């Protein structure tokens, strides 16, 4: 009914672990904050920003209509101020 | 020899086993779940689908998706070092390269996982029952996320992988396919419901016809973990059945075999149907049915009224469903009842 | 012609059931 | 005093079925919970609420239960005063601390049984007398709580009466029903359409008057247990024991339950549509109505109208002959409504009066209702499930009905479970089979 | 007895636990963007 | 004679009955036999019924053109609404066959016999002296019952709008439901899947280990059930063998090692979720419907962003406006 | 791709001049519209009367012509047929009839002026939308 590893039970209750986590887990936290509220995360995966839908006047969808040419066709919708 | 040595390692028993299967499953598994929270957050589906699929764009859990990609790609792979995407990740994001990601990954994940099952129950010296069972969610997978959308035009008409994502490909099978009206489809349910429903009546069957092992109320305790007699008693459950129903179990081998076959049958029923579909071969119609109902005005059916509750379907969502196709239906063409 | 070959199916069905419940193997206990 | 070796911790609350003064304590604490939601409640719907606008457009269900019994509403529902909200709102929430302080006391520190600190108030289960003398005591209270009603509506000021004459307005009343044959009647009433059975009252007087037969009835039945003892019959049929008569309420509550999701959802009366939402029937109605009046207006004669299916686009039959509006709105010829009611003849709706005694209020309360149908979203967005999000609504019939359904059965769950127990407490097998004397094995082989 | 502390349970634990908090993180910031 | 009436309780009440007729199943087995038979005789040879009210009668018997997949019971008449309609009701048959008169007497008798078939099911098991509660775990699909066939009806405020009997009219149910109800996107009827899911799941994982961890007593070449006699001390798998495999398969705590807590397990989700999914059904029949995110992300300027939501809805749309043609004749369907 | 105040640029009056509207406005008239007018106009339809939406085209054909703030401000004070040739205050929320629809008691004259410009300035942003019911959701 055991093996190798520590007792989780021991190690979430040992103050060694908390003097550790308690600097680890809010800074991922606040790293990952910061990957959206610096606006990394919508150049990182290419999710337009809420004024990056459409072009002012056009109400058109910027959809790929071939596959080898694709990128090249993307590239060209995020020109028309897209 | 360093083989022997490497399988000691792995083969041994850990908090986690790993084993052989292992380094084939963790990998897949890990990459297919955390392709999928990746894109659930991030990635949009704005230039396959013209779709917001993320959490960043403002979804839910509901409404969030890894978006399937467009119907231009094809039946394209989309590696992220293809001709597509061209070693660019943001491009392959936004070509739904994590789809195909995800999909094939966690098709591996799943080949990797059975084959856990396998390895660990030899080691244990268990029979591979485990294995077999697990056959019909393979099946499910293979053909509704591979196989169906490998006779459609694109991956662009698999299920994309998300809540609501997946509710469109069920009205779309009965807008376009009558899937309900499929008699493999009905073999499946009937599975379901009815593995749903041993489920349910055996463990109730068993908790209520329990022998005293304990003075407390609570019975839970009064177990012997360590075999020994039965710990309910299976004649008095036999007999109860036998007088309200009619019909009982007497051999709990055969129940528990049973138990395995009808879910397993089910899921692989329903894997042969969708199978059809990708074919288009569906189970749509009655030729006598319809050539009545043409002759006959007056001729109606519950099939004949869910025929029509297709149509609407197919002409009020294949517009925007399927934008690829530039589809126009000017309001004078909308097949609509009166007042509504 | 229809009608009567889903009746019939049914109808067996039907006779199935009395034979199932009232002509059974009886459940012998131990020494089976 | 009480652990493992009783119950598991998950069914804890089963150690104090013979720990009477623990299990007062309760209670008494669990009631001041009650206390306390109906008063922060209150507290918090008047928080909220807008005077110059429907109650059912605010997601209220306390205030218009005060509404209904005459308190801070005039004409046509108008709010005027809003302080008696206020207090039965403050005045709750301060009761339940001391329903609470009590609460706690008798499960922490009072006395952990009552038998011996006073044979008065202890009690025994299997002690026939002392329950049926218990349930005597609380037949009363809850009799005075009926009477308590009456007086409210009689003297203390009356109750909001839909059906007031000169329109929608607090009215005394001042006759109540009083005839046996009348006020019984109700009971012997069909519950499916047309007879509504108890949810078909339809005026405050049989309100008052039955209150009025059950507040008596109720203390006259609690006396008469104060003073007696179950039967022959009573005795060979029940089971005596703490959870048995838990189960045979757990089931009264869950019947309860049911009929106060029809309440809801049909009454138009002790219900009033002006301060909950408009009923089901009411807003299909209404939309009958609205366009009835429009497209006659454009010059349509309505009486003569084709439908589609040649059935009568505006007016048609009942299947007793009846006149009543067209469309999938003859489900419901079985609404009546103040607005409605003064079109409606000796036949159904009149075609002359339809034809030139519409009244501007009538038609934009046709208006009014209709556009607020008791139709929404679980996320609250009114209308149909392909409807556009804009107007943030979902009729408090909606709330009430849904939500006391799910109670009502769980609770018929409740009732199943604690009396199958019950049953099996008693005969002494709720714990397993006897692997020795195993009954089955001491029957005939039916094979 | 005497355990140790970098495991491959430790591995798994924090493939899945370190990813998950620098999400929740992530999503808790988009709760504030709007337009 | 003892007394005949003390005689009388003595056989109903009897165990020694091949099938136990109980105090539930004096009322049990002449309403289902009643629902039985009228259903058998309307499905094969019922005339078509104007279920819409709108005088446009709806075939659905064998007799009539129709098989097994599309035939169906058809629903009372709209006209009737909620109207109590038995036969001494109507002027003559014909009247009553054309109104659905059928339906009523079927689904009232049934859900009374269903009701009675739980009561007996705790009867039989209070005589036996087993524990209660298997009653507790029908509950479950008898709500659904209940839910399909009366709830929603009364919420609706007809009949007519009651789940069909038959394959074909149970699917036009599910699809003009999903349209005015939006029911995927309801948390009751994913919870509702969820309990059938995991049960065929929970049903193949519980029947796979313990067949695979069965103790040899069997020969090569001879059914491997055999192995099991009716009627048996000791267990007939080694359940420790099992958690050991299981344990492996996730990791040890996340295995079941005590049978009643797994049966328990395996009872508990299926009713529990299938309870929800009953609860679905009759919270949507007051029009409590699934979450509508309609229109919810717009951009900066405002235009629509469409979502799978949006997906939904244009099907949806397509359902709704296509079902019940000539029924409606106002803009808003509320009824 | 935003709300930019050429945008919320929208008629006056009937003699050409015309008035931009900011962001605060629109935001305020847009919360007002759903306060009174969405029960019955949600998506610029009319629930209680789908032969009249609140297209721009459609307000401007009417009489008097109700296509700019001037126009809508004066109907909800006192609202007309679509000809003008009679007063329906006493069926239709309005200023001259806030005892009959408390709604538009609270309503000052800047709120009225928030609502007309939201009429006004959705059919720029939803087009077609903003005039057609479930054909464009
Ligand atoms: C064993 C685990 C495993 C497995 C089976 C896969 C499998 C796959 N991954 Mg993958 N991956 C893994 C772990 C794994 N991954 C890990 C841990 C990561 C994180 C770094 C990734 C990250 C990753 C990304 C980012 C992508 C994939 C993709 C893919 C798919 C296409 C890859 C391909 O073309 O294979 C190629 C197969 C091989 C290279 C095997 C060759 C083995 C031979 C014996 C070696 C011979 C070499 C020699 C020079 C040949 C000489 C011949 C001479 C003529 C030149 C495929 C399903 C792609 C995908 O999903 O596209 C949609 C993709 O874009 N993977
Ligand atoms: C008047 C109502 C009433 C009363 C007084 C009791 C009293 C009792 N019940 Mg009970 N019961 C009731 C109604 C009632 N029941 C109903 C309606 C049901 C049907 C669901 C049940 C089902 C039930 C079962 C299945 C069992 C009991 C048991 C018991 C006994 C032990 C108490 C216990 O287990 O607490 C322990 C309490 C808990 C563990 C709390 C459970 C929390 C619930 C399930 C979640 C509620 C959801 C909530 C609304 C959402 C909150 C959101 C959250 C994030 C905060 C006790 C005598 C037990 C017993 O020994 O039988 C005699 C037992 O096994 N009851
Ligand atoms: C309505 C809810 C409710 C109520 C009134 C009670 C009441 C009670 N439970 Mg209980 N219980 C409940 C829900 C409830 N339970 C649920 C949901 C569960 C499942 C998790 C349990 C599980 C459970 C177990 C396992 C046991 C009890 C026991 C008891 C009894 C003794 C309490 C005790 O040990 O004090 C101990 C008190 C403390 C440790 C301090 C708690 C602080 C107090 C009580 C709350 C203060 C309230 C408020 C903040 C103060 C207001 C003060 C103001 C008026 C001035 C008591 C009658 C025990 C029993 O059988 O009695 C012998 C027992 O063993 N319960
Ligand atoms: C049971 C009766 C009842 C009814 C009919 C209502 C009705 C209402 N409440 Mg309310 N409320 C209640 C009890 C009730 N409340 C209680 C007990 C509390 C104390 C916590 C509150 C606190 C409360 C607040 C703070 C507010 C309301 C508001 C509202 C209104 C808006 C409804 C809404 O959006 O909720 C939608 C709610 C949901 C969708 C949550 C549903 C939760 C379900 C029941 C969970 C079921 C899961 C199940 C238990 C899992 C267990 C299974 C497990 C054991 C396996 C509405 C009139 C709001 C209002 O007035 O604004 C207009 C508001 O702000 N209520
Ligand atoms: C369900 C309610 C209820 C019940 C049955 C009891 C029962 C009991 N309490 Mg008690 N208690 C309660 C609520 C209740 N309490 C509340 C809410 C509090 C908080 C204020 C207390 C605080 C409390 C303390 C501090 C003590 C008790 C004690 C006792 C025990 C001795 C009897 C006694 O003190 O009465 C004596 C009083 C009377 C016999 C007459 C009281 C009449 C009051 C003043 C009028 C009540 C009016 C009522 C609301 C309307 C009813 C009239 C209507 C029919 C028309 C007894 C078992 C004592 C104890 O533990 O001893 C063993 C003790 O020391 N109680
Ligand atoms: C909720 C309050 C309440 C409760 C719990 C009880 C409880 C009890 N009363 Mg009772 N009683 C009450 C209020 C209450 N009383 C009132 C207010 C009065 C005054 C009218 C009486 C007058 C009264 C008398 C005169 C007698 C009792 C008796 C009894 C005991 C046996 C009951 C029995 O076997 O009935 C079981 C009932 C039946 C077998 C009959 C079933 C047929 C029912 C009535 C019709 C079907 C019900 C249906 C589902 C509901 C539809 C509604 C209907 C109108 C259509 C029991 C302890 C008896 C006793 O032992 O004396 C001490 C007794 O002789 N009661
Ligand atoms: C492939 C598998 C990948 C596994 C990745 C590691 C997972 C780490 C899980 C650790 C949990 C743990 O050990 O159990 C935590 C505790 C077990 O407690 C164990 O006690 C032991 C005593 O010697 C030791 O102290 C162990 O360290 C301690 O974990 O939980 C259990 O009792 C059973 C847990 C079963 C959980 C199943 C998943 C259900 C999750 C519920 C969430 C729904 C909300
Ligand atoms: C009230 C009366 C209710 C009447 C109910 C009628 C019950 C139907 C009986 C089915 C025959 C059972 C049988 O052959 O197996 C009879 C056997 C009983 O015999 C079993 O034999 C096995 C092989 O040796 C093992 O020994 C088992 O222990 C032993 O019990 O039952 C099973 O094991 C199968 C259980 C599943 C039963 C099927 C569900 C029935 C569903 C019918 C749906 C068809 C509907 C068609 C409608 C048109
Ligand atoms: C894609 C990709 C990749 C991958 C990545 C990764 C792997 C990631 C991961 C990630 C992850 C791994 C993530 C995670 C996340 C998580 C989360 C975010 C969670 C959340 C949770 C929650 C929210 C919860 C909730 C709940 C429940 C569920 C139950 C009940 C209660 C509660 C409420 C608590 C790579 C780089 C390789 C390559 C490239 C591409
Ligand atoms: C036994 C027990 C229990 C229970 C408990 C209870 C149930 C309690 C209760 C309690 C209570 C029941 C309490 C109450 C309280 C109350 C209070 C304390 C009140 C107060 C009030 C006030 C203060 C008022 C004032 C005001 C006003 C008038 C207005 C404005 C604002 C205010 C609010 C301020 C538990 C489970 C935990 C555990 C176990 C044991
Ligand atoms: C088992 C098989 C697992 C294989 C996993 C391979 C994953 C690494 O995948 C590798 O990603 C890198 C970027 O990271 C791509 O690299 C691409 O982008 C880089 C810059 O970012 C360019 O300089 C490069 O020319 C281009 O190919 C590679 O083309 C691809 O091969
Ligand atoms: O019936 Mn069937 O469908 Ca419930 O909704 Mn209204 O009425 Mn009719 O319309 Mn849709
Ligand atoms: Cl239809
Ligand atoms: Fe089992």
């Amino acid at each position: 009914g055991t093996t190798g590893e520590r007792p989780f039970s021991d190690i979430i209750t040992s103050v060694r672990y908390w003097v550790i986590h308690s600097i680890t887990i809010p800074a991922l936290f606040i790293a990952g904050w910061l990957f959206v509220s610096t606006g990394l995360a919508y150049d990182v995966f290419g999710t337009p920003r809420p004024d990056s839908y459409y072009a002012q006047e056009q109400r058109s969808i910027p959809l790929v209509t071939d596959r080898f040419e694709a990128k090249q066709q993307v590239e060209t919708f995020l020109e028309q101020l897209k | 020899g360093w083989f022997d040595i490497l399988d000691d390692w792995l083969k041994r028993d850990r908090f986690v086993f790993v084993g052989w299967s292992g380094i084939l499953l963790f990998p897949c598994a890990y990459l297919a779940l955390g392709g999928w929270l990746t894109g659930t957050t991030f990635v949009t589906s704005w230039y396959t689908h013209g779709l917001a699929s993320s959490y960043l764009e403002g979804c839910n859990f509901l409404t969030v998706a890894v978006s399937t990609p467009a119907n231009s790609m094809g039946h394209s792979l989309l590696l992220l070092w293809g001709p597509e995407a061209q070693g660019d990740f943001t491009r392959w994001c936004q070509l739904g390269g994590l789809w195909t990601f995800i999909a094939l990954h966690g098709a591996f994940g799943l080949i990797g996982f059975m084959l856990r099952q396998f390895e660990i129950a030899r080691l244990v010296g268990v029979r591979p029952y485990n294995a077999i069972a697990f056959s019909a969610p393979i099946a499910v997978f293979v053909s509704v996320f591979l196989i169906y959308p490998l006779g459609q035009s694109s991956w662009f008409f698999a299920p994309s992988f998300g809540v609501a994502a997946i509710f469109r490909f069920l009205l779309f099978f009965q807008g376009f396919h009558n899937w309900t009206l499929n008699p493999f489809h009905m073999m499946g349910v009937a599975g379901v419901l009815g593995g749903a429903l041993l489920c349910a009546i055996h463990g109730a069957t068993v908790e209520n016809t329990l022998f005293q092992d304990g003075e407390g109320a609570s019975t839970f305790r009064a177990f012997n973990p360590t075999q020994a007699e039965e710990t309910y008693s299976m004649v008095t459950a036999n007999r109860f059945w036998s007088q309200i129903f009619g019909i009982a179990f007497s051999n709990k081998r055969w129940l528990h075999f049973f138990m395995l076959f009808v879910p397993v049958t089910g899921l692989w029923m329903s894997a042969i149907g969708v199978v059809g579909l990708a074919l288009n071969l569906r189970s749509y119609d009655f030729i006598s049915q319809e050539i009545r109902a043409a002759e006959d005005p007056e001729f109606e059916t519950f099939y004949t009224k869910n025929l029509l509750l297709n149509e609407g379907i197919r002409a009020w969502m294949a517009p925007q469903d399927q934008p690829h196709e530039n589809f126009v239906f000017p309001e004078e063409v909308l097949p609509r009842g009166n007042a509504l | 012609m229809e009608t009567i070959t889903y009746v019939f199916i049914f109808a067996c069905i039907i006779a199935l059931f009395f034979f199932a419940i009232f002509f059974r193997e009886p459940p012998r206990i131990t020494k089976k | 005093d009480q652990e493992s070796s009783g119950f598991a911790w998950w069914a804890g609350n089963a150690r104090l079925i013979n720990l009477s003064g623990k299990l007062l304590g309760a209670h008494v604490a669990h009631a001041g919970l009650i206390v306390f939601w109906a008063g922060a409640m209150t507290l918090f719907e008047l928080a909220h609420f807008i005077p110059e606008k429907p109650m059912y457009e605010q997601g209220l269900i306390l205030i218009p239960h005060i509404a209904t019994l005459g308190w801070g509403v005039g004409p046509g529902g108008e709010v005027v005063d809003t302080f008696p909200f206020f207090v039965v709102g403050v005045v709750h929430l301060i009761s339940s601390a001391v329903l609470g302080f009590g609460g706690v006391y008798h499960a922490i520190r009072g006395p952990e049984t009552l038998e011996e600190y006073s044979s008065f108030f202890g009690y025994d289960w299997k002690d026939k007398n002392k329950m049926t003398t218990i349930l005597g005591f609380h037949l009363i209270v809850l009799g005075i709580g009926a009477l308590l009603l009456v007086a409210k509506a009689m003297f203390f000021g009356g109750l909001y009466d839909t059906w007031a004459p000169g329109g929608g307005d607090v009215r005394v009343i001042t006759n109540p029903t009083l005839d046996p044959r009348v006020i019984f009647g109700y009971l012997l009433k069909s519950p499916f359409g047309g007879e509504g059975w108890i949810v078909s009252v339809n005026n405050l007087e049989d309100v008052v008057g039955g209150h009025i037969w059950i507040g008596l009835i109720c203390i006259a039945g609690g006396i008469w247990h104060i003073l007696t003892t179950p039967f022959g019959w009573a005795r060979r049929a029940f089971i005596w024991s703490g959870e048995a008569y838990l189960s045979y309420s757990l089931g009264a509550l869950s019947m309860m339950g049911f009929i106060a999701t029809c309440f809801v959802w049909f009454n138009n009366t002790v219900y009033p549509s002006e301060f909950y939402g408009p009923t089901g029937p009411e807003a299909s109605q209404a939309q009958a109505m609205t366009f009835l009046i429009r497209d006659q207006k454009l010059g349509a004669n309505v009486g003569s109208a084709q439908g589609p299916t040649g059935l009568g686009k505006y007016l048609m039959r009942s299947p007793t002959g009846e006149i009543i509006f067209g469309g999938e709105t003859m489900r419901f010829w079985d609404f009546r409504g103040p607005w409605l009611e003064p079109l409606r003849g000796p036949n159904g709706l009149d075609l002359n009066k339809i034809k030139n005694d519409i009244q501007p209020w009538q038609e934009r309360r046709a208006a009014e209702y209709m556009t607020h149908a008791p139709l929404g979203s679980l996320n609250s967005v009114g209308g149909v499930a392909t409807e556009i999000n804009s107007v943030n609504f979902v009729s408090p019939r909606s709330w009430l009905a849904t939500s006391h359904f799910v109670l009502a059965f769980f609770f018929l769950v409740g009732h199943l479970w604690h009396a199958g127990r019950a049953r099996a407490a008693a005969a002494g097998f709720e714990k397993g089979i006897d692997r020795e004397s195993e009954p089955v094995l001491s029957m005939p082989s039916l094979d | 007895v005497s355990y140790p502390i970098f495991t491959v349970r430790w591995v798994a634990v924090h493939t899945l636990a370190v990813p998950t908090i620098f999400f929740l993180g992530a999503i808790a910031a988009m709760q504030f963007i709007q337009r | 004679s003892a007394n005949l009436w003390e005689r009388f309780c003595n056989w109903v009440t009897s165990t020694d009955n091949r099938l136990y007729v109980g105090w539930f199943g004096v009322i049990m087995i002449p309403t289902l036999l009643a629902a039985t038979i009228c259903f058998v005789i309307a499905f094969i040879a019922a005339p078509p019924v104007d279920i819409d009210g709108i005088r446009e009668p709806v075939s659905g018997s064998l007799l009539y053109g129709n098989n097994i997949i599309t035939g169906a019971v058809v629903p009372s008449s709209n006209a009737i609404g909620l109207h109590f309609y038995p036969i001494w009701e109507a002027a003559s048959l014909d009247e009553w066959l054309y109104n659905g008169g059928p339906y009523q007497l079927i689904i009232f008798h049934f859900l009374l016999g269903a009701s009675c078939y739980m009561g007996r099911q705790w009867e039989l098991s209070y005589r036996l002296g087993m524990r209660p509660w298997i009653c507790v775990a029908y509950s479950a699909p008898l709500a659904s019952a209940f839910a399909v066939f009366l709830i929603y009806p009364i919420g609706q405020g007809s009949f007519s709008d009651g789940m069909p009997l038959g394959i074909s009219g149970t699917f036009n149910f599910m699809i003009v439901f999903q349209a005015e109800h939006n029911i995927l996107m309801h948390p009751f009827h994913q919870l509702g899947v969820a309990g059938v899911f995991g049960g065929a799941l929970f049903c193949a994982m519980h029947g796979s280990l313990v067949t695979s961890s069965l103790i040899r007593e069997t020969t090569e070449t001879e059914s491997a059930n055999y192995g099991y006699k009716f009627g048996q001390e000791e267990e007939t798998y080694n359940i420790v063998a099992a958690h050991g495999y299981f344990g492996r398969l996730i990791f040890q705590y996340a295995s079941f090692n005590n049978s009643r807590s797994l049966h328990f397990f395996l009872a508990a989700w299926p009713v529990v979720g299938v309870w929800f999914t009953a609860l679905g059904i009759s919270t949507m029949a007051f029009n409590l419907n699934g979450f509508n995110f309609n229109h919810s992300v717009i951009d900066a300027k405002g235009n629509v962003i469409n979502t799978w939501a949006d997906i939904i809805n244009r099907a949806n749309l397509g359902m709704e406006v296509m079902h019940e043609r000539n029924a409606h004749n106002f803009p808003l369907d509320l009824a | 791709a935003e709300l930019t105040p050429e945008v919320l640029t929208v008629p006056l009056n009937s003699e050409g001049k015309t008035i931009t509207l900011t962001e605060k406005q629109y935001l305020e008239g847009k919360r007002l519209f759903q306060y009174a007018c969405a029960s019955c106009h949600v998506g610029g339809i009319t629930k209680t009367n789908p032969s009249l939406d609140l297209r721009t085209e459609t307000l401007a054909l009417a009489t008097p012509p109700r296509d700019n703030i001037e126009g809508l401000v004066d109907y909800m004070k006192n609202p007309t047929t679509y000809d003008g040739e009679q007063e329906i205050a006493e069926v239709h929320p309005s200023l001259r009839s806030a005892d009959i629809f408390p709604k538009m008691r609270n309503l000052t004259e800047k709120d009225l002026v928030a609502i007309a410009g939201h009429i006004l300035v959705e059919p720029k942003i939803l087009g077609d939308k903003w005039g057609g019911g479930k054909v464009y959701y």
